[PDB]
């Protein structure tokens, strides 16, 4: 037997996600709290988003990642499809950066590492995830980053990939070139990532999608003067123009100033 | 509440996820769409 809504209880909303509402739910026989994300049936295929939140669903249900959000199970009824995934207490990474400003060296390099290790897990698996930035990480119970979203994601296998796609200021200078890309777009982005997070904006920020898109291809970077020479280190390593330049995911989590600084913890596991 | 106690004790203890819902039959992504 599969499950059916009636095997949870619902506690209450916790705030509408992709597609469909996010709730905060017990699921009955093991008193387990869960996060039930809903869609309806109707709105998925009079949206043509059909044959993609099967691939999102496709990947995101066969990983299984500390710091990526799990995705137990998922079910369906008459109007209605449900995904059983995990409950990120803290919520959303970008509300507590919005909230702060930029994050100091120690958080920034705690989520960096645990960052990289997921992307590595993913990597070592073929799948690119290609749409890393803040508003697609939640946090768990002790701030552990949690990659919550894969609507961009790919398992590719051998081919290189020709789609744009991911957010503006956060796009490879491949993407904007229309070249094809490779999974090293996830190293790009991680360092875009890094910046944000220690600066508050992205990099190459700027008031038209033509300014940053010239920004991008010319690595127009420019840091701020309160930035460690560590940090910078590493941010230049990752948003290097040439692909096959950027620092390997191995290397942001060997990286001197990840392990000065990271205070990563691992969540206890089963047994 | 007893919920944030509840969360809390859900991460010092957690269950086997992998067999209590990794083994649970799930509908085939056809029928889904
Ligand atoms: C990112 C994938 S999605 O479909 O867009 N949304 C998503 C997916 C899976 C989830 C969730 C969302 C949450 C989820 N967790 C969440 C956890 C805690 C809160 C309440 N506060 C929010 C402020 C910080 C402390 C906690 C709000 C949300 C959530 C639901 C809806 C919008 C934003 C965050 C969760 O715990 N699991």
């Amino acid at each position: 037997r599969k499950f059916t809504i009636d095997d949870f209880d619902i506690v209450r909303p916790l705030g509408k996600g992709k597609f469909g509402n996010v709730y905060l739910a017990r699921e009955k026989q093991n008193k387990f709290i869960m996060a039930l994300k809903v869609l309806f049936k109707s709105q998925l295929e009079k949206e043509g988003v059909e044959h993609q939140l099967r691939r999102e669903i496709e990947i995101q249900s066969h990983l299984r990642h500390p710091n990526i959000l799990r995705m137990y199970n998922y079910f369906h009824d008459r109007k209605r499809i449900y995904l059983m995934l995990e409950f990120a207490p803290r919520g959303e990474l970008y509300k507590e950066l919005q909230k702060h400003g930029r994050f100091d060296e120690q958080r920034s390099a705690t989520f960096m590492e645990e960052l990289a290790d997921a992307l590595h897990y993913c990597h070592e698996r073929k799948v690119i995830h290609r749409d890393i930035k803040p508003e697609n990480l939640l946090m768990g119970y002790k701030g552990e980053l949690k990659i919550a979203d894969f609507g961009w994601s790919v398992h590719a296998p051998s081919l290189r990939r020709r789609t744009m796609c991911g957010t503006l200021d956060y796009l490879p200078p491949e993407m904007i070139e229309g070249k094809t890309h490779d999974e090293k777009v996830d190293l790009w982005c991680a360092g875009v990532l890094c910046y944000e997070f220690l600066v508050g904006m992205p990099p190459f920020d700027s008031p038209s999608h033509t300014e940053t898109h010239r920004r991008i291809v010319n690595v127009d970077l420019k840091f701020p003067p309160f930035l460690s020479d560590g940090s910078k280190d590493l941010i230049s390593k990752l948003l290097r123009y040439h692909p096959p330049q950027r620092l390997p995911l191995k290397g942001v989590m060997e990286h001197p100033w990840v392990k000065a600084n990271s205070r990563r913890v691992l969540p206890p596991v089963y047994q | 509440n007893l919920l944030t106690q509840a969360i809390r004790q859900q991460y010092y203890k957690p269950i086997d996820v992998d067999r209590m819902y990794g083994t649970i039959d799930s509908p085939k992504l056809e029928e889904l769409f």
